[PDB]
RNA sequence: CAGGGCCCAUUCGGGUCUUGUAAUUGGAAUGAGUACAAUGUAAAUACCUUAACGAGGAACAAUUGGAGGGCAAGUCUGGUG
RNA sequence: ACCUUACGAGAAAUCAAAGUCUUUGGGUUCUGGGGGGAGUAUGGUCGCAAGGCUGAAACUUAAAGGAAUUGACGGAAGGG
């Protein structure tokens, strides 16, 4: 049931911030920005040095 | 030493896991046909590649 | 009590279970020859290991040796007869250089495909198994049959089957029954 | 381009030297990798592992990467290079340079009866680095390379088809076992056998035939 | 001359030296003294049935913070007391009391397995039903 | 539905010659099973043979262990803390 | 006994033996087989005694150890 609650709130949160053009509710008035996520890959879990260095960058 | 403990907590996480029901899938073929589809996904159709072939790519 | 039945095991699993090169090799073999598990490839590598061990035991013997002459000629004869060993290469050193694709080309599955009665190794497998195939005048439903290279001329459809004629089959007779039912 | 500096580099750029057997015959020291990939354009490389080494410092550990590389073309020639660097890609690039610089020939032979092409080694041959000893024994046809995976790929890259191998020592030290196997296949052209007993006219060096194609 | 004798009539010295130095091993000495038949709780068998005495909360070694949920069992053939670790998550709720459990080793050839101090056996079946079948809800227990 | 040179020398046009995905459709094929019969057998059962029936996606639906390393296989998503 | 090489050996420190050892066989004797428990119990045997010589196991543990390296420190020695 708790998972149901969490998922439902997630879907509703999509709906409210559909109308509002930018980031968080109230937009540019808000003073609070919308955060993003760091795509780490698998680099830093149980942190160490990286044996697999990348030769070239797209 | 500490041979006693809190035996009341046994099965805590296994009871706390939310029940997620399995989706129903089409049947996989069995036998020579399954080796046929594995051969086809590995050798002729190498559609997914990153310059190195991976079998279970996480979404990049 | 009665004399015990002899039996022996016909394959052997490899020593390291998980090695990526050997896995990709055996999957290429299974896909190209239409095999169902790795036990068939292990069976052929076991048979080839036994042939190589006998040839290794004879080549340590000097030439003109009566055992080497007798059993080398017999082993060479059995290999050239089943068609794993070519007609020119008949010198017991070519025997050592054999590999499992030489044995795998001689199965009835790949021979039915090469003769062109099949259109696939997988169609060849199911054609053999469902008894529409006859290597002499006798039905064979074993895909690992190892045809003997004067039997290659005689692989053809079974007389008591469709595709060799004289009665169609269950689903064809049912559909004809429905169309004759609708006519009357 | 290249603009070489060695007498040998000028000779190989001019086209006077068309094989590396002449280098192996006159024991000419190669110091430029362009000689090796010019005279053997078909060799292909493989990096064995990257392990990090560490030097302790006032605050923490300065770390660097050690890369082991084996080059070779699949008939007769192999090279082994090992390089430590700040970056993994620099370690692999410089190891390919070092592995090309160290290319040596391999004496392939017959287990018996000399019928086809040489499939195996001519003699038993050993090598040692550290505690590790690698021995290499000539095998019959179809035996394949009977070796652990690293030294199997090294013998595959040499051009050997079938060889029995025996080890001794801390074989899990991979760099030591590769250097021991490298010395073991280098010794194949070191063993003197009765087919090599006959005397030779000691041919004169390309560095003195072509002495005016050097710098001045 | 490398230690050992090399003469062509010196097989007796080599034989008795090999026997004497064979006693220095672990597996040979154990098999020839027969400590499994004498000083082992299972008496050299692979499995053993027993009767559960109580349920223990043995805490793991360092660094590991857990309570490991074993049981004390009295063996049926010997009367010997034995600690057995009940393997999976929640499986101590099957192994309640006075039960016939079947026990096996852990695989470490008589050694205590992990962070678990001093248990050498695991539970396999309780009341004639296997513990993974109870855990995967393939089957379910009798009343007692 | 996702692909090569070329017939073209008709710019992002059919794509022959293939390779694989499809909430797209077609007939063919067969045993597992059931069963007259005969064979089998001391008498049976079963095998071998064979009328009649027996297929196609919720049907006649393969498991057992795993996915940090050793050692094949996750640049995942929820839960616990 | 010492000095220098390193033919050679070795994990290295180092070694004219610790070399002539996977290209493995001159003769012979003794000892060792992961760390504890333990040179402990027990039984012999020698001793006036103190003790000596032989000498386990149950159980426990994933390292204990060797030689070198780079740091850090020293109620060590020098220099700036
Ligand atoms: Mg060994
Ligand atoms: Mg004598
Ligand atoms: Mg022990
Ligand atoms: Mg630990
Ligand atoms: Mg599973
Ligand atoms: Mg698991
Ligand atoms: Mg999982
Ligand atoms: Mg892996
Ligand atoms: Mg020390």
């Amino acid at each position: 049931l708790n998972v149901l609650i969490k998922d439902k709130e997630r879907e509703e949160r999509q709906a409210r911030l559909a109308r509002v053009r930018g980031g968080t509710a109230t937009g540019g008035a808000g003073k609070k920005k919308v955060k993003g996520k760091t795509n780490l890959g698998g680099a830093f879990k149980k942190d160490q040095d990286f044996d697999l260095d990348g030769p070239d960058d797209f | 030493a500490k041979v006693h403990g809190s035996l009341a907590r046994a099965g805590k996480v296994k009871s706390q896991t939310p029940k997620v029901e399995k989706t129903e899938k089409p049947k996989k073929p069995k036998g020579r046909a399954y080796k046929r589809l594995l051969y086809t996904r590995r050798f002729v159709n190498v559609t997914l590649v990153n310059g190195k072939r991976r079998m279970n790519p996480g979404p990049s | 009590p009665r004399a015990p039945r002899t039996y022996s095991k016909t394959y052997s699993t490899p020593k390291r279970p998980y090695e990526s090169s050997r896995l990709d090799a055996e999957l290429k073999l299974a896909g190209e020859f239409g095999l169902k598990n790795k036990k068939e490839i292990y069976r052929i590598s076991f048979q080839l290991s036994k042939i190589r061990r006998a040839a290794r035991d004879l080549l340590t013997r000097d030439e003109k040796d009566p055992k080497r002459l007798f059993e080398g000629n017999a082993l060479i004869r059995r290999l050239v007869r089943v068609g794993v060993l070519s007609e020119d290469k008949k010198k017991l050193d070519y025997v050592l250089a054999l590999k499992v694709e030489d044995f795998l080309e001689r199965r009835l599955q790949t021979q039915v495909y090469k003769l062109g009665l099949a259109k696939s190794v997988h169609h060849a497998r199911v054609l053999i198994t469902q008894r529409h195939i006859a290597v002499g005048k006798q039905i064979v439903n074993i895909p690992s049959f190892m045809v003997r290279l004067d039997s290659e001329k005689h692989i053809d459809f079974a007389p008591t089957s469709p595709f060799g004629g004289a009665r169609p089959g269950r689903v064809a007779r049912r559909n004809a029954a429905r169309k004759a039912e609708a006519s009357g | 381009g290249w603009v070489p500096v060695t007498k040998l580099g000028r000779l190989v750029k001019a086209g006077k030297i068309t094989t590396i057997e002449e280098i192996f015959l006159h024991s000419l020291p190669v110091k430029e990798f362009q000689i090796i990939d010019t005279l053997l354009p078909g060799l292909q490389d493989e990096v064995m592992n990257i392990k990090p080494v560490q030097k302790q410092t006032r605050a923490g550990q300065r770390t660097r990467f050690k890369a082991v590389v084996v080059v070779g073309d699949s008939n007769g020639h192999v090279g082994l290079g090992i390089k430590t660097a700040k970056e993994v890609a620099g370690a692999i690039r410089a190891g390919i340079i070092i592995a090309k610089l160290s290319v040596i020939p391999i004496r392939r032979g017959y287990w018996g009866t000399n019928l086809g092409q040489p499939h195996s080694l001519a003699t038993k041959t050993t090598g040692k680095c550290g505690s590790v000893t690698v021995r290499l024994i000539p095998a019959p046809r179809g035996s394949g390379i009977v070796a652990s995976p690293a030294v199997k790929k090294l013998l595959q890259l040499a051009g050997v088809e079938d060889v029995y191998t025996q080890s001794n020592g801390k074989t899990r030290t991979l760099e030591n076992t590769l250097k021991a196997a490298f010395v073991a296949i280098g010794n194949t052209y070191g063993f003197l056998t009765p087919n090599l007993w006959a005397e030779q006219p000691l041919p004169v060096s390309p560095l003195d035939i072509y002495s005016d194609e050097a710098s001045a | 001359g490398k230690g050992k004798p090399r003469g062509l009539n010196s097989a007796r010295k080599l034989r008795v030296h090999r026997r004497n130095n064979r006693w220095a091993e672990n597996n040979y000495k154990k098999r020839l003294l027969g400590t499994a038949f004498k000083s082992s709780p299972f008496g050299g068998s692979s499995h053993a049935k027993g009767i559960v005495l109580e349920k223990l909360g043995i805490e793991s070694k360092q660094p590991n913070s857990a309570i490991r949920k074993c049981v004390r069992v009295q063996l049926i053939k010997n009367g010997k007391k034995v600690t057995a670790f009940v393997p999976n998550d929640g499986c101590l709720n099957f192994v309640d009391e006075n039960d016939e459990v079947l026990l096996a080793g852990f695989g470490r050839k008589g050694k205590a397995k992990g962070d678990i101090p001093g248990v050498r056996f695991k539970v396999v079946k309780v009341s004639g039903v296997s513990l993974l079948a109870l855990w995967k809800e393939k089957k379910e227990k009798p009343r007692s």
